């Protein structure tokens, strides 16, 4: 039942809400990702959906987050990308606008995460090898 | 105010036959999020109410499978596959979407 | 102060993309296969989104192209098991029908006789059939031949497949979604103030028309004018009505059917002798409703070109019979009506029905195909046709700085416009659940 | 952000040793994948790279100046210096200190990120 | 070689065994999950198997068991769901009968697990933010 | 820029390098793992590539290394498999030679890893049962 | 030694039309790993040079979108989609692949 | 010289050059094409 407390909404229902409020519905978006010519077309659609999901999972796997909807990384943020306040982003901006703003700097963050993960992995292996 | 109107008001019956109760709403119960909000209640003579089915067609735990319901939009009905002598009592169809919350006038079931 | 970056999975971020949507239906033969369409959802869910706006822009969406390709695929798949009319190209001897022939119908039907093969290759048979004047040419009683003989041989439509345009629902595949514009006054282009997500689109009627849109979805509250570039006279103008105008079409000729065994397991369904009186096929439309509808269209169209200017309506200019006359296959009969009586009036500033004649044709090619035609078999009995008009396809007559008598003109060619008028409220998008944003969380070094 | 600043004397006599020092602020000289170069902008002849120092301490000198340039580092104060002996009149130019990008094991990064301010040295009495 | 010690059984050979003994052979079941018209038929079967496996993997991914066969959770078990002894379920019942009995309450348990994991992720991230 | 320090190299370009030096380039090889007749051929190729990646991820999932390229295990290395010093392997051998030398004993190591993970899984569950 | 050669030597233009600069190398800059190592630099009168584009076609952060470049193997070109009045100064092209590092002679841009 | 077994006379021998030679071939006859309609929508291009 709807009330003054929490709200359920639907798939892609928090697209117009701020990032802070939209971060609570990360599970609903993730759980919905999954005549011979027509058979080829249907199989193509299913295969493409599987490749996209596998690519996203692979990208997550390369980083230090095996599997979880929210995870933390050990690299500081660079103002050069945004420079915006902390509270002003989560409480006054939606996900679409933020994505549009960081779209020109995604590849750099994607490379930095991989670099940090490789360094952390080798350091952890060396640290654990002193037993 | 979302008013609920049930029918028939009285349903004289006997054990060993099916029964049906209908509930209609003045406003559509389909919420913006694509979900429906309707619950069916039961109340014996002098006892407190009891929730039988929830979310239109989601049977509660511990209630026998004889009770059933289905519907969408503004038309909903409660179907009992086989009624027993202990099923007597008032029946209500509540809604938990529009404020303030309201319930039907009530349908009574008694032996013929 | 220090900020650390973090990655979030499952954000509502999305972007435009191209994808091949699969058809869905009620899953209840007809010309449309419908066997490749999975059963539709028992109760489709519509999720309305608040505070979001999307840049809808028709005339470029791949939905119309995909639908066109799908219609072509089903249409071709419905003609392959049928018989090929290859031995029909023979020297036809014809004579005009003079039995109770009227002045307007004079010379339209030609009683033709010719030699045709049979189930045995060692013998032939002499038969006769009726053919329309539009499907025969003279060779220089007189000798004649079919119009498609010098172009290409084509098959005949099977009698078991009906031409009923049942609805079809397009649904996006996994990982994609289709948005819908709920605005009641949505323009052909621009940002939609109220966007809503839906699983499957509404039932779209795959009707066929050339000048007047019929059996479609009407406007929600008022007449809407659609055009990619209204200032460009070379661009077609689409108009959608708010109320429909009924039309009654019929073929009073009570003709019969005759089966000619042209081979082993192959039969040619020819036109038999017409019993009873003979009359011309025509359609009707109320003059009052048409006048009111035209007035409303003039009122809505004047705000785009100015109040002082006066608009005018004229009939078709010329060209092929497909574009110069309204066509629509109903009752298994392809019609071609002369719409010159509908656009015959002016609009200055500030007995009860209209009848228009029509012509029937059996050799229909459809679209812009010349190497593959289709022979429509005759339909026994009298044909009655009632229909709802939903829209029109207008064309502007290029003119100088007259600033008056803006002459408009009906006429549509490509079938893509018909589906554009129905798919203007949808657009496919691709979701990107992976997102990145900063926060105060560091990493627990172990 | 990172800032580079050179230090040393702007006047030197001919035929002796020449030493310059370039400080680093905002970043550590022991960065995982970055190099530090010394480039001079001579008038008319164009830019010239004297040499560079890697994060591992290894030095590299150009072949035409290998017998005259020398680079050292001091990680305790986050700075590096260059020594140049047998100076001549043709060495008069604006000496810069900059930091470029190293090719990491995983990815490749190129380009000089930051430059200093430049100090003109006159070789004349 | 067979003996009085442990037995190996086969693929789904532990179906008749009790839940306690069948729980030791969870690896064998999990490791065996992976004319143009004929080509379409074979590709359809392969894609169906891949989709089913990815579905199960996604369900495990949403919870805190993205990479292990046996994992614990924080939601307690309400007695109404079964009101049966622990020892009698593991030592006097099989997976087929237990699955038959709990089939009427699988959706509720899945929803509770998903919600609990989402809340736990938010709590861990909030706590980690302090460091 | 290239220099006396590290080197980027390319995809499968560190094959000639020693094991110790090639172990730092695991991410580059892992991240690159992802007319009706022609459609059948391309779909078959894509399905085979996805099946191969899924099989590799499944093998890693069975072991306790489901979300990391480098991990550690509790089963030691029996001398009978290689009987060579540690330094001579990482600093004097390549992956192609080490792979060809252990090719006949890979299945045994795989079985040992799976059994060790199963035993550790039940030991850990039994130990955590006290809570 | 891999030397760089630029052309034209001077580029006198006016605010209102595009501009283009070219840079070539004596040796192939396509390293054995399959990555080019050419960069573009801009230097004002009496100021430190600034890195505009990297890896042939990578608009450094904080640089206007009006600049762009392309090339492969031994031919490269620097084109300005929209030139303003503050784009007066020298332009340098350099390679970070061969040793010693080299830079072009330097083409100056000035208002006509 | 390329060959699976040079000593086996039953195997083909492949030779690759380092510099090519030019060959000029031509059909000096100035023939004409003639179209013959052998049916509905079908034609046979005969030699004129
Ligand atoms: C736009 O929408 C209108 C709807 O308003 C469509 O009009 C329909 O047109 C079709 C023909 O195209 C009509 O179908 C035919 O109706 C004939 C009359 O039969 C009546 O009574 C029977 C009793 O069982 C009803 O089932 C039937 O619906 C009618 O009410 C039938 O005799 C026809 O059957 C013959 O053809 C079919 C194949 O089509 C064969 O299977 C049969 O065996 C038989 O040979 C046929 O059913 C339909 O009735 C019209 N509807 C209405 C409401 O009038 C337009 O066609 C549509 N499109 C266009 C372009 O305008
Ligand atoms: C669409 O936009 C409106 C306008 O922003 C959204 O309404 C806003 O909802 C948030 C809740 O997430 C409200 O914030 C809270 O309001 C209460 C009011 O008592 C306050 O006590 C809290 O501290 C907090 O500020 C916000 O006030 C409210 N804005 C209004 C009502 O003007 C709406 O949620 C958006 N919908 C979607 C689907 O994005
Ligand atoms: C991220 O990068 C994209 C390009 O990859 C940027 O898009 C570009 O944005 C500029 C404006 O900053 C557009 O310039 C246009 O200039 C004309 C003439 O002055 C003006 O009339 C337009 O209104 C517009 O300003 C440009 O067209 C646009 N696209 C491209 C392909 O260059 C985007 O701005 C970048 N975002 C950030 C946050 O850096
Ligand atoms: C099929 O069901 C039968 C039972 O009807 C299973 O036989 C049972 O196997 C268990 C194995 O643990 C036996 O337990 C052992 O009993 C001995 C003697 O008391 C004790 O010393 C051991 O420590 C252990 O408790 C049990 O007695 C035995 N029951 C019978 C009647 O033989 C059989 O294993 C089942 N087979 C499959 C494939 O599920
Ligand atoms: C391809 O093979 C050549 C020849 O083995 C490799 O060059 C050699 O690489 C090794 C390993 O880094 C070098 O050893 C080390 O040299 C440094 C001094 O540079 C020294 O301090 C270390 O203690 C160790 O000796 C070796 O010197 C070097 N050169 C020669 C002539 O052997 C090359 O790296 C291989 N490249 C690839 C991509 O596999
Ligand atoms: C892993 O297993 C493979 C195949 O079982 C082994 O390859 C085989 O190795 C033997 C040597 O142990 C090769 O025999 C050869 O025989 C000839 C004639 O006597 C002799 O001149 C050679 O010097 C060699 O001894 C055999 O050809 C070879 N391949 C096959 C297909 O059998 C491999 O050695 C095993 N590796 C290890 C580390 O055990
Ligand atoms: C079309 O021509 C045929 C061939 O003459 C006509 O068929 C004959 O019509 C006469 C007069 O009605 C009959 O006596 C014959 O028995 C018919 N059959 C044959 C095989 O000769 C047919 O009636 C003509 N139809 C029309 C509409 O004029
Ligand atoms: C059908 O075939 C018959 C038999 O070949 C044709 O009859 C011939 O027509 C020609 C031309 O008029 C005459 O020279 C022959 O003497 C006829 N032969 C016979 C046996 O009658 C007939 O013309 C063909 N066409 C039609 C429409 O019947
Ligand atoms: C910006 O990136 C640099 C990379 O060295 C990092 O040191 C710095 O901490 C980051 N930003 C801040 C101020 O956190
Ligand atoms: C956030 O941005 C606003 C707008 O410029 C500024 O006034 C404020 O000081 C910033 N910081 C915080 C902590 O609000
Ligand atoms: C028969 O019809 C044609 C038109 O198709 C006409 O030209 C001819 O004169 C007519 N002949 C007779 C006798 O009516
Ligand atoms: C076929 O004949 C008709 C009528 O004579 C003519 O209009 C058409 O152009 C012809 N087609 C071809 C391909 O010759
Ligand atoms: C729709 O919006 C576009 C863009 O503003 C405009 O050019 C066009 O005239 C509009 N059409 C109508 C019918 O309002
Ligand atoms: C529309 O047509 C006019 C000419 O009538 C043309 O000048 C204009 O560029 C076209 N496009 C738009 C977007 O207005
Ligand atoms: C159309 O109108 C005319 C008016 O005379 C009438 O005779 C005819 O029967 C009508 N046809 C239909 C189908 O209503
Ligand atoms: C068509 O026929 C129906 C029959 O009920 C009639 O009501 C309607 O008015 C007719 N329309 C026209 C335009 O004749
Ligand atoms: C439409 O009806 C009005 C009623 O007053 C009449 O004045 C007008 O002339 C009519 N127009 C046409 C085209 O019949
Ligand atoms: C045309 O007339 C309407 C009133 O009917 C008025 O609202 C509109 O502004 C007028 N058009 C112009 C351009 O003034
Ligand atoms: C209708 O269009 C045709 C085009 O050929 C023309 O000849 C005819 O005159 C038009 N009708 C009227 C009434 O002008
Ligand atoms: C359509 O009807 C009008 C009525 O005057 C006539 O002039 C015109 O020629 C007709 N069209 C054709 C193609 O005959
Ligand atoms: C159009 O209207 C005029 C009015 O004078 C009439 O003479 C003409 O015949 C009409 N044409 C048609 C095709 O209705
Ligand atoms: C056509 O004529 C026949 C004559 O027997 C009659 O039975 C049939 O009903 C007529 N067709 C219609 C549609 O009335
Ligand atoms: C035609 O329009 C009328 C009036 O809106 C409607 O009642 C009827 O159902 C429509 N018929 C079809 C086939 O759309
Ligand atoms: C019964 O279920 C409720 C959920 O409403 C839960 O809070 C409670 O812990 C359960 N009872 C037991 C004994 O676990
Ligand atoms: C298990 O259930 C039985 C009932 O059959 C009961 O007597 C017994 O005490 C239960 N075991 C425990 C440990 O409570
Ligand atoms: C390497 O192993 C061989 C044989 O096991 C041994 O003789 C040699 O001493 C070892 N080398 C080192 C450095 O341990
Ligand atoms: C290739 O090398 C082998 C081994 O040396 C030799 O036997 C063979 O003759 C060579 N091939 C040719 C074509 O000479
Ligand atoms: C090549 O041919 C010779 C005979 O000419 C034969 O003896 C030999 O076995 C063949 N194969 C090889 C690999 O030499
Ligand atoms: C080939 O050479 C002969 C020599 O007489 C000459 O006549 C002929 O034209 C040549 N052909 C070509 C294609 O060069
Ligand atoms: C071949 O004959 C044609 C005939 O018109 C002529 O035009 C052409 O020039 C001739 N070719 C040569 C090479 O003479």
């Amino acid at each position: 039942a709807v009330g003054i407390g929490a709200v359920f909404l639907g798939f892609l229902g928090a697209a117009g809400s701020t990032m802070g409020a939209a971060s609570m519905t990360l599970t609903v978006q993730a759980r919905n990702l999954l005549l011979t010519v027509w058979g080829i077309k249907q199989l193509q659609a299913r295969v493409l959906a599987v490749e996209r999901y596998l690519r996203d999972q692979q990208l997550l796997g390369i980083w230090g987050c095996s599997g979880k909807l929210i995870c933390c990384t050990n690299v500081p943020w660079n103002s050069s990308w945004s420079n915006r306040n902390l509270s002003e982003i989560w409480d006054n901006m939606t996900w679409l606008q933020w994505d549009k703003e960081i779209s020109n700097y995604t590849q750099i963050i994607y490379g930095l995460l991989e670099e940090s993960q490789n360094q952390q992995e080798k350091n952890e292996q060396d640290l654990l090898a002193l037993d | 105010d979302a008013v609920l109107t049930q029918s028939p008001l009285s349903l004289p019956i006997t054990p060993g036959e099916p029964a049906s109760i209908s509930c209609r709403s003045s406003q559509s119960l389909l919420h913006t999020n694509g979900e429906t909000y309707l619950n069916w209640y039961q109340q014996k003579t002098g006892q407190r109410p009891r929730l039988l089915i929830s979310q239109v067609s989601k049977r509660e735990i511990g209630v026998p499978d004889r009770f059933s319901a289905s519907g969408a939009g503004s038309d909903f009905t409660l179907k009992i596959s086989r009624v027993e002598a202990e099923d007597v009592g008032l029946y209500f169809c509540g809604q938990g979407l529009h404020w303030p919350r309201t319930f039907g006038q009530g349908t009574r079931v008694d032996i013929k | 102060e220090n900020l650390w970056v973090t990655v979030y999975y499952g954000v509502p971020v999305w972007k435009d993309a191209e994808t091949t949507l699969f058809c869905a239906s009620d899953a209840k033969h007809n010309v449309w296969a419908t066997h490749a369409c999975v059963p539709t959802d028992p109760n489709p869910q519509e999720i309305h989104l608040e505070n979001v706006t999307e840049e809808f822009n028709m005339w470029k969406n791949n939905m119309v192209e995909q639908m066109h390709t799908d219609i072509i695929s089903l249409w071709d798949q419905s003609l392959k098991p049928c018989v090929k009319l290859t031995p029909l190209c023979v020297t036809l001897q014809c004579t005009n029908v003079t039995n109770n022939i009227t002045d307007d119908m004079r010379g339209e039907l030609k009683n033709c006789s010719f030699n045709m093969t049979t189930e045995l290759r060692d013998k032939k048979q002499k038969v006769y059939s009726l053919f329309y004047r539009l499907d025969v040419v003279q060779i220089n009683n007189k000798e004649y031949r079919l119009i498609n003989c010098n172009t290409s041989a084509c098959t005949q439509a099977c009698p078991k497949v009906s031409f009923e345009p049942i609805p079809i629902h397009y649904c996006a595949p996994a990982g994609f979604a289709i948005l819908k514009c709920k605005d009641k006054k949505f323009n052909g282009t621009g940002p939609c103030p109220s966007v809503s997500t839906v699983q499957c689109t509404h039932g779209i009627k795959p009707v066929v028309s050339t000048q007047l849109l019929l059996n479609g979805s009407l406007a929600e509250e008022e007449v809407m004018i659609r055009s990619e570039n209204i200032t460009n006279n070379a661009k077609n103008i689409l108009v959608q009505f708010n109320t429909p105008v009924q039309i009654n079409c019929t073929r009073p000729n009570n003709n019969t059917r005759k089966s000619i065994r042209i081979g082993p397991g192959q039969a040619f369904y020819a036109t038999g002798d017409i019993i009873g009186d003979i009359r011309q096929a025509h359609c009707n439309v109320s003059k009052a409703t048409w006048n009111e509808t035209l007035g409303k269209v003039v009122k809505q169209l004047r705000k785009h070109f100015g109040n002082n200017t006066i608009i005018r309506f004229a009939n078709s200019s010329g060209g092929d019979l497909e574009v110069t006359t309204h066509s629509f296959n109903c009752g298994g009969e392809f019609f071609y009506c002369n719409t010159s009586g509908l656009f015959n009036s002016t609009w200055i500033s500030n007995n009860d029905s209209i009848t228009l004649p029509c012509r029937i044709k059996q050799i229909i090619n459809m679209w812009q195909r010349i190497g593959q035609c289709m022979y429509a078999p005759p339909i026994q009995g009298v044909i009655r046709c009632v229909s709802n008009i939903t829209g029109l396809i207008l064309t502007r007559d290029g003119g100088s700085t007259n600033s008056t008598t803006e002459t408009f003109r009906p006429g549509g060619g490509d079938m893509r416009d018909n589906w554009r008028s129905e798919l203007y409220k949808y657009k496919v998008v691709k979701i990107e659940p992976l997102g990145v944003a900063p926060t105060r969380c560091k990493r627990r070094v172990v | 952000q990172v800032q580079l600043q050179e230090s040393g004397p702007g006047l030197v006599k001919p035929s002796e040793t020449l030493s310059l020092t370039c400080g680093v602020s905002g970043d550590s000289i022991t960065r995982n994948y970055y190099y530090w170069h010394w480039i001079r902008q001579s008038p008319g002849k164009g830019l010239e790279g004297l040499g560079y120092i890697a994060y591992t301490g290894g030095t590299d000198y150009s072949p035409s100046f290998k017998s005259r340039v020398t680079i050292s580092r001091d990680t305790s104060k986050n700075q590096f210096s260059l020594k140049l002996t047998s100076v001549t009149v043709a060495d008069t130019a604006v000496y810069f200190c900059a930091r470029e990008r190293g090719d990491s094991y995983i990815y490749s990064y190129d380009g000089v990120d930051f430059w200093g301010q430049g100090l003109l040295v006159t070789v004349s009495s």
